[PDB]
């Protein structure tokens, strides 16, 4: 029972970590993006012509 | 035959200075060539 537990459970963390790992190596630039666009967001419109 | 020649280059003559070309009922030229205040379209139609 505890052999297919451990064996299980680790396997299950490793692809967690590969899960987490990708996503830092594919989604660690959205912050940068984020930051600007936020600097961006300054929205405000009256059609004047409307 | 004399007759048929005039009036068949004045049936094409007609025809063509007649045709309603499309003439300055354009919004874009004024557009992006009159940049002034902002207003809906206002075609210097004077």
């Amino acid at each position: 029972s505890y052999a297919d537990c451990v064996c299980s459970l680790r396997t299950s963390l490793a692809f967690l970590e590969s899960s987490v790992a990708t996503l830092d190596n594919g989604v660690q630039d959205f912050p940068r993006l984020c930051h600007v666009l936020r600097t961006v967001r300054h929205y405000e419109l009256i059609p004047q012509t409307t | 035959l004399l007759s048929a020649h005039l009036e068949q280059i004045s049936i094409s003559c007609q025809g063509i200075d007649s045709l309603p070309f499309p003439p300055p009922k354009i919004f874009t030229n004024a557009l992006l060539s009159n940049p002034d205040i902002t207003s809906l379209i206002r075609d210097t139609e004077a």
